[PDB]
RNA sequence: CCUGUCAAACUCCAAACUUACAGACGCUGUUUGACGCGGGGAUUCCGGUGCGCGGGGU
RNA sequence: AGUGCAAGAGCAAAAGAUGACUUGACAGUGUUCUUCCCAACGAGGAACGCUGACGCGAAAGCGUGGUCUAGCGAACCAAUU
RNA sequence: UUAGGCGGCCACAGCGGUGGGGUUGCCUCCCGUACCCAUCCCGAACACGGAAGAUAAGCCCACCAGCGUUCCAGGGAGUACUGGAGUGCGCGAGCCUCUGGGAAAUCCGGUUCGCCGCCACC
């Protein structure tokens, strides 16, 4: 399970590519999804590379940003471990965080929105022209990498 | 294109690889279809009769009747629908 | 062979057994094909079908087995190669087969040869083929009446073997007679 | 062995190259069948501007009819060494020419199942002059 | 007519006979040079004269080049010197030129170009050690009459 | 035999890629009726630029 | 090689060659593709049928002119069946 | 299939070559033209009739890789080329990095001297 986030924005994009992140319920910029790895799966992020951030979370950061950013399928309800007892299977937001990491249920399937909107950056990412092996905050990342992303984009 | 006609830039489809020059073999000549099968179009360059046009090698029809030996094959060419007349000889059975 | 470019005719072009040209024609009918061969001592004449990974044959007649019901003469004949024929067309009956069309190869279409006279005999057992009937022997010449003429020219034997002197196209007529019985093991 | 390896006289091709007939009566004599007419191919300028028109004759003699004309054809010649074939096949002379070759020749001139014949089983240059020698005349 | 008119690889490969007429022969003499009946590999010595971009060289240039080069060798080794020097680039691509303003514009047949790319070898030269320092002379005068900077890479010397 | 080079109108080879149909996931439609069909009204048929690939031309 | 003519393509017990016979280069009416990719538009063209009558062949079968892609013309008026 | 008939794929099956195999069996060559039929001339072929002889051809069987071919390994090569991205470099031509794909030639070594279907048959 990797996690997308939108870096760069719609205008001068492909359509094709604009139209794939659109599949991926990401419709803004600083948007986040939880895409599983499968072969179709990863032909969609393969094609959103340059546009995106992915990578895999960590449990500890997977749950800082459920608790944060996520929302339920319709409404203002912040998603707290309450919220996941009463509507999800899980007990709290760790046994929910456990399964999207493990590929066993998606968000949407547990009357969530399938996008988790971030906040900016604080500090600022490494850029958006440049990938992560040149130093940038394009494509692929270390799971302590998309962290310090997603952690910072609490 | 310096000219419209049929034949125009098909020197590539309509001509065999020197080894599968010379008459066809007839079992594939004289194959039978159902209706509903879907069937790939691709013209033989050695079998002269019941062809079809050219720009229509490539698709993938659906069989839904015969006119005499020749097969009536549906198609969708961009988004308008087509019924092409055509022989055995130049059409395979999908999967 | 020589390069890449090469082409080497199909198998049984190389080996100069079939025809292609007009097999493309006999298959256009989508009816059976009664292929009908002759060898130097013997003729043979099957029924086939067109099948998946070759061709089916459903039902055959060898004239070597044709001495199981009691031939006692020889078998590359025009006598013969009715009776082979008829042997062949209702073994064909009892398959389900009920039409055909006359695949003679490489043979040549010459009037009152032997691959008509097995077309001949295959009419005669209850199967459909498109025929023509003047191109057929006349029923004496099927039945064996130039070979025993050819006997009667005698001064020293025909046959080697001992079957009979003068010859008897009678053997037919009683082998014909045989076949045409409604009970008889096929 | 021997015996289906003997060479034998396959047919004896008599012919007379001229160009513009009046030569098939003398063919039909020293022979004893008839005769066919030569056409030719491609328009030359020695005034033969028409395509299918008697250039000369021909006759192909087979079994009796070959072994009773070169009884009286080849004391008319000398024969020589350079005028074998590699198939071993000669022609002298009015053009003579006389095809040889081993008992097996029906597999390559039939129309069934045909194949052609095998360079080991095929006549040589020697196995030629050999055979017309232990027929009444010399070599060299 | 400058080399920046035709030094360029941007036109497609023009270089089929049987449709282009009136195509000027080269200017180039002989591209085997010295001891022609010697063979590559009885010399210590090869060094080879290595175009470093990917350049179209016209005849003319080629012709320049190489007769400077040659005529060096000629000079300081004789006229049956033990050397021998080959050009290996043929003059293959037909340049035109539109000389009516851009109406019918396509050109007539003007000459001949050489595409040769970046690495490759433009000339090679079999030499003795004692005359591996005129070959490198006589190829410092060729490389300034071509368009592309060069290299000039000893392959077989081990001998310094 | 050896040795030196080429091809828009060459090909013993041969991609990336584009493309037909189908399945799967995704997305979407069944009160926001998609896909589609029928009808009313247009405007429009001087375009331009970047990037990629081009063809012509110094 | 040849296959009437550009160019590209097809063809070897043939689509080429030879030989013989024959007039389907036939009448009627269509389905379909093309002309006009997609996507509307005539004439023209082609593929593929059927009806009627025929030719050849032992027969399956082949013949809706020439192996395929150029060789074409509305209304009105006239002549013609 | 102790030798057959009709095929499918249509060179992995082609070209070339070596060894073996046939008494009433098979396939051939073979023997022979009264007939059916046959050659613009020839029973050569085609067609018909038949076994005196043979395994030399063919064919069937086993095998050889020199040539052509199929596929694979390793090297060439993740090179050539390339879909997506870049306020990376270069006067420029062009190059480079990241991401997703990925040849061809040639060399060396293996493979390949057909596979499969129906029928009939000591
Ligand atoms: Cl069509
Ligand atoms: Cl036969
Ligand atoms: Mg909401
Ligand atoms: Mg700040
Ligand atoms: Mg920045
Ligand atoms: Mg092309
Ligand atoms: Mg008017
Ligand atoms: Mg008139
Ligand atoms: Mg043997
Ligand atoms: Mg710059
Ligand atoms: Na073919
Ligand atoms: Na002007
Ligand atoms: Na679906
Ligand atoms: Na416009
Ligand atoms: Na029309
Ligand atoms: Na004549
Ligand atoms: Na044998
Ligand atoms: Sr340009
Ligand atoms: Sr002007
Ligand atoms: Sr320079
Ligand atoms: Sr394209
Ligand atoms: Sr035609
Ligand atoms: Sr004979
Ligand atoms: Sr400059
Ligand atoms: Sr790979």
């Amino acid at each position: 399970m990797h996690a997308l986030v939108q870096l760069r924005g719609e205008v001068n994009m492909h359509t094709d590519i604009q139209d794939t992140l659109e599949m991926l319920n990401i419709h803004h910029v600083n948007h986040c999804t939880l895409v599983p790895e499968t072969d179709a799966y990863r032909g969609m992020v393969a094609k959103v590379n340059d546009f995106v951030a992915f990578g895999e979370p960590s449990q500890e950061t997977l749950e800082t940003v459920l608790a944060t950013r996520a929302e339920p399928l319709e409404g203002d309800a912040d998603v707290d471990d309450e919220w996941v007892a009463e509507h999800t299977d899980y007990d709290d937001i760790s046994g929910l965080a456990f399964a999207l990491l493990s590929e066993e249920t998606t968000l949407r399937e547990q009357g969530l929105s399938p996008t988790l909107r971030l906040h900016p950056p604080r500090g600022g990412h490494d850029g958006v022209k440049h990938p992560v092996k040149e130093g940038g905050q394009l494509g692929k990342h270390d799971t302590e990498g998309i962290d310090d992303l997603l952690e910072a984009m609490r | 294109p310096s000219s419209n006609g049929p034949l125009e830039g098909t020197r590539g489809k309509l001509k065999n690889k020197p080894r599968d020059r010379g008459t066809s073999p007839p079992q594939r000549a004289v194959e039978e279809f159902d209706d509903g099968e879907k069937v790939h179009l691709k013209i033989d360059p050695s079998v002269p009769n019941g062809r079809f046009h050219p720009r229509f090698d490539g698709q993938t029809g659906t069989v839904e009747g015969k006119q005499g030996d020749a097969y009536k094959v549906d198609i969708v060419d961009g988004g308008k629908e087509k019924t092409i007349i055509v022989t055995a000889a130049h059409l395979r059975r999908q999967e | 062979a020589t390069g890449p470019r090469y082409k080497v005719p199909m198998r049984r072009r190389r080996e100069a057994r079939t025809d292609y040209h007009q097999r493309l024609r006999l298959l256009k009918s989508g009816k059976p094909r009664l292929v009908a061969r002759k060898s130097n001592k013997h003729v043979r004449a099957q029924l086939v079908t067109l099948g998946p990974n070759g061709d089916d044959t459903l039902a055959s007649a060898h004239s070597s087995d044709l001495a199981e019901y009691g031939w006692e003469a020889p078998t590359g004949n025009m006598p013969s190669a009715y009776l082979t024929g008829l042997l062949a067309g209702l073994r064909a009956q009892e398959a389900g087969v009920e039409e055909a069309v006359l695949d003679i190869g490489l043979n040549s279409p010459t009037p009152g040869s032997k691959v008509f006279a097995i077309q001949e005999g295959a009419i005669d057992a209850g199967l459909d083929i498109p025929h023509n009937d003047d191109v057929l022997a006349d029923w004496q010449r099927t039945r064996g009446a130039h070979i025993a003429e050819y006997d009667e020219q005698l001064e020293e034997p025909l046959y080697s073997g001992d079957f009979d002197a003068a010859d008897l196209p009678e053997h037919f007529d009683e082998l014909r007679e045989t076949l045409l019985d409604g009970d008889i093991e096929l | 062995f021997h015996e289906m390896r003997e060479p034998r006289i396959e047919k004896v091709v008599v012919h007379m190259g001229i160009g513009h007939a009046n030569a098939e009566d003398i063919l039909g004599e020293i022979t004893g069948q008839m005769p066919v007419r030569t056409k030719a191919k491609r328009t030359v300028g020695e005034f033969d501007i028409r395509e299918g028109d008697p250039i000369g004759a021909k006759v192909t003699l087979r079994d009796e009819m070959a072994e009773e004309f070169l009884q009286t054809a080849l004391p008319l010649a000398e024969l020589a060494t350079s005028q074998f074939d590699d198939t071993g096949n000669f022609s002298f002379g009015l053009d003579v020419t006389v095809n040889l070759v081993r008992p097996g020749y029906r597999v390559a001139k039939r129309d069934k199942a045909s194949r052609s014949i095998p360079t080991k089983h095929r006549l040589n240059p020697a196995d030629a002059v050999a055979f017309i020698e232990s027929t009444y005349d010399v070599e060299v | 007519k400058p080399a920046s008119m035709y030094r360029d690889i941007d036109k497609p490969a023009y270089t089929r006979r049987e449709y282009i007429t009136g195509i000027p022969g080269s200017k180039i003499a002989q591209h085997k040079m010295g001891r022609k009946q010697k063979d590559a590999d009885d010399y210590p010595v090869q060094i080879s004269l290595i175009v470093e971009e990917t350049v179209q060289l016209r005849h003319g240039s080629l012709e320049a080049s190489r007769l400077s080069a040659n005529r060096h060798l000629i000079k300081e080794l004789g006229e049956e010197g033990d050397y021998k020097m080959t050009l290996r680039k043929f003059p293959h691509q037909v340049l035109r030129e539109n000389k009516d303003g851009m109406r019918a514009a396509f050109g007539k047949i003007v000459g001949t170009a050489a595409r040769v790319q970046a690495g490759e070898q433009l000339f090679t030269a079999y030499c003795n050690v004692e005359d591996a320092e005129h070959v490198k002379e006589a190829f410092r005068r060729a490389y300034n009459k071509i368009t592309p900077s060069c290299r000039i890479k000893v392959e077989r010397g081990e001998e310094l």
